[PDB]
């Protein structure tokens, strides 16, 4: 075979057994380990694997922190040369030059594969989690002190190109696609006319595709660096999961003022009309794959202040009971169907996140953090793997673009929606429901009359798209 | 005549709710877990000598979508109302969950049970007297769970069970 | 369900296999030349009406990982071989890649496309007729791309899928 050097000028040459490394029952998989022997099978000399980069540097802090990783990897990084072998010095004893083979291969076989992987993890590192280095500058100092003193001339090209990169990082991306993205499309509200701009006025297939843009740029947005270790949840969740948070707060906001849309509007042939558009952007959402888009519709439907308005349901047209019906069964069975189809179409797509964190904080909350195994504490892995595996699910979804053209004022106009004003909560909330129980009264109350307060056509224009030249 | 239930969790997030499901379904034995296999939230079980089939919905994490929280309630016949013993605002809370649940099953009289979960060595600020008290004026079971030694987590699902079955 | 493809490309430095990837995955012309070590991404995508998922593997081009490529090729199912349409050394380049291909996976008949890449540029030094002359002797799809202009990129991803699914 080949040597390893001694386990006494480097700890990453000790022996595999079951009290430091435990494997999964074609490269093996790693059940639990110690840090040590996690960071030599992260850059192991055999071969690579960049899923198991991308599931450590994802989920190591749980376990290590980062300036501890860098030291390690750094030790990683300087292995022994062996000495010169006997051959070796019969040679240089009579003035010729030594063969050296053995100290080529292991350079050749072991060393050049191990620190170029060493410099491929900094690399991931640098390149996808930055954030280490932006919350801790001294950090930030001793990896730029590590690159930059890496001599021999194997390692060059990944050196230099390693120092620009974290330079590129410090101090701080347009799209090409296939065909070009539809005509935005126009109703009643002309554009420029923002004061007009409302839930009837602007194109449904036009609300779909602005909504869907703009819920993809906050699905995108959201890191794992605000998902590991179950932060979103925690009492800093504010300070860590800022775009998530953000992300989750659009989706209510939305569905809010789709419940407020519909019990504001007192007028029951006018609700019916609010319903059923809301119900026709439902289904541009669904061409579009924003499941986001289509969760917000059906959770607004089924909200207290809604779900009851039975004379209103009854007026909506049968084909669009349908459409509403067969997204809300996308919610059934613990989201049984929407998995499936969600798993099925072509991207790009916005899932719906909540699924995700709820399966990141289970798996955290539900595996151990180590595995007792001969009175050694070894590191849990393959729990870190199943909170990556679901991170990357995440980053999957994350990669494609929409071909939709944006429109600045129909975007500025979701931005800005706030339909609580400055009203808290549950005052908000119960003031929907009110809403509801005056424009349909409970039984065996008789249902009032209330005036017209659009003065606009309530006829949708569908939404099917349109192509003039 | 296999009887399913359909249970809902309800509480603030933060504080441990998870544990209460995942230490039920578990097995519990086992200390390994995927909640991502289907019928990771389904367990059949011998209460009173009839046996069931427990179908728990459990959306922890999910709590910053609150418009959902209809949504999700709308689907269980059976409600768990848990807070932590060492917070006392998702104490405060459990009175806005059974207000909300009685809402969207537009019920006055709904089977749930009050929860009093300990998920670590932080100390109690809400003592069983005052829980106990809250869930008399409600009518209502309370049970207390551990987080870690699964003392009271089957006591909480079966008490609920046993509430809808007596309903 | 979806069926899984492990796709690899491999290439001389500078040919363009990161930027055809980051092209097909992220629709977004990467015009820093920053040397791979190994990179990997995924891609769920319907090719034919079936949905698939993709996992690609971005490969060193550079000679100083000349010896690390055996661990990479015994993975892969299906290869794109990549030569710039500008630079002869890098088609020349391109017989070593198959018959090292072949040589780890013991099979004449692997899944593989030629990729011309960078056919935006108008200074060409390999002609068509040669690439597809060697393409034909392989017994295989030759397609020109560019990373840039997103010209041919699809095409010879999933023809290499197709290739997959028909083997
Ligand atoms: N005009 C043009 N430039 C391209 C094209 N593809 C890549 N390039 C450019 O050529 C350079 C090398 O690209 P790169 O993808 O990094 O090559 P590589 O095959 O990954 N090299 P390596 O083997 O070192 O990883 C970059 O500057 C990149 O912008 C293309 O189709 N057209
Ligand atoms: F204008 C509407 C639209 C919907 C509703 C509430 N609602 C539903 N939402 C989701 C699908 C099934 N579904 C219902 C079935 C039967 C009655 C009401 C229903 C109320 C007034
Ligand atoms: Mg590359």
């Amino acid at each position: 075979q080949m040597r390893l050097p001694s386990a006494d000028v480097y700890r990453f040459a000790e022996p595999d057994s079951e009290e430091n490394i435990i494997f999964e029952e074609g490269i093996p998989i790693i059940k639990a380990g110690t840090v040590i022997k996690l960071i030599e099978r992260l850059t192991y000399h055999m071969y690579a694997d960049p899923n198991f980069v991308r599931t450590f540097l994802t989920t190591y802090r749980s376990f290590c922190k980062p300036q501890e990783l860098l030291s390690l990897i750094i030790e990683r990084f300087e292995i022994p040369e062996p000495e010169p072998t006997e051959a070796d010095r019969i040679a240089i004893e009579n003035g010729d030059q030594p063969l050296s083979a053995e100290l080529k291969r292991f350079r050749k076989e072991y060393i050049q594969p191990v620190q170029l992987r060493v410099l491929n993890v900094c690399r991931h590192w640098v390149e996808h989690h930055f954030y280490d280095f932006e919350r801790d500058a001294y950090l930030l100092q001793r990896m730029e002190e590590f690159i930059g003193t890496v001599r021999g001339k194997a390692m060059k090209k990944w050196v230099e190109s390693i120092t620009k990169i974290i330079q590129r990082k410090k101090i701080a991306h347009n799209i090409t696609f296939q065909s070009s993205p539809p005509t935005v499309e126009w109703h009643i509200s002309r554009p420029g006319h923002i004061e007009t701009f409302d839930l009837l006025t602007l194109h449904p297939i036009e609300i779909a595709r602005q909504l869907t843009l703009l819920e993809s740029d906050l699905y995108r947005a959201v890191q794992p660096s605000e998902l590991v270790g179950s932060v979103w949840t925690k009492e800093d969740k504010e300070i860590n999961s800022p775009n998530l948070l953000k992300m989750i707060r659009h989706t209510t906001n939305l569905t809010l003022w789709f419940e407020k849309c519909i019990v504001e509007t007192e007028n029951l042939e006018e609700r019916v009309a609010v319903v059923s558009r809301i119900i026709e952007i439902l289904q541009v959402f669904q061409e579009l794959n924003n499941f986001n888009g289509v969760l917000e519709v059906v959770s607004a439907m089924n909200s207290s202040p809604v779900y009851r308005l039975d004379h209103t349901f009854e007026q909506i047209p049968s084909r669009q009971k349908k459409i509403l019906e067969e997204a809300h069964e996308l919610s059934e069975d613990h989201y049984k169907k929407y998995l499936a189809k969600l798993r099925s179409i072509n991207p790009p797509c916005v899932p719906f996140f909540g699924i995700y964190l709820t399966n990141i904080l289970k798996t955290e909350e539900g595996n151990p953090e180590v595995l007792k195994r001969h009175g050694k504490e070894l590191i849990n892995f393959s729990k870190r793997r199943k909170v990556a595996e679901i991170t990357g699910e995440i980053q999957q979804y994350q990669n494609q673009p929409y071909c939709l053209r944006v429109e600045s004022d129909i975007k500025r106009f979701f931005e800005n929606l706030n339909p609580m004003g400055n009203s808290m909560e549950k005052e908000f909330t119960d003031y929907l429901f009110n809403k509801s129980l005056e424009i349909e009264p409970r039984n065996p109350k008789p249902l009032p009359r209330f005036p017209k307060k659009y003065s606009y056509p309530l006829k949708s224009p569908g939404v099917r798209p349109s192509n003039p030249r | 005549g296999m009887t399913e239930y359909k249970l809902v969790v309800v509480g603030a997030g933060g504080v441990g709710k998870s544990a209460l499901t995942i230490q039920l379904i578990q097995n519990h034995f086992v200390d390994e877990y995927d909640p991502t296999i289907e019928d990771s939230y389904r367990k059949q079980v011998v209460i009173d000598g009839e046996t069931c089939l427990l179908d728990i919905l459990d959306t922890a994490g999910q709590e910053e979508y609150s418009a959902m929280r209809d949504q999700y309630m709308r689907t269980g016949e059976g409600f768990l109302c848990v807070f932590a013993i060492n917070n006392t605002k998702s104490f405060e809370d459990i009175h806005q969950y059974r207000e909300q649940i009685k809402r969207v099953k537009d019920s006055d009289d709904v089977p749930m049970v009050l929860v009093g979960n300990k998920c670590d060595l932080a100390a109690r600020t809400v003592e069983s007297r005052q829980a106990q008290d809250l869930a008399r004026s409600y009518g209502i079971p309370y049970i207390e769970t551990s987080a870690k030694t699964r003392q009271g987590v089957e006591d909480a699902f079966y008490t609920l069970v046993r509430e809808i079955r007596q309903h």
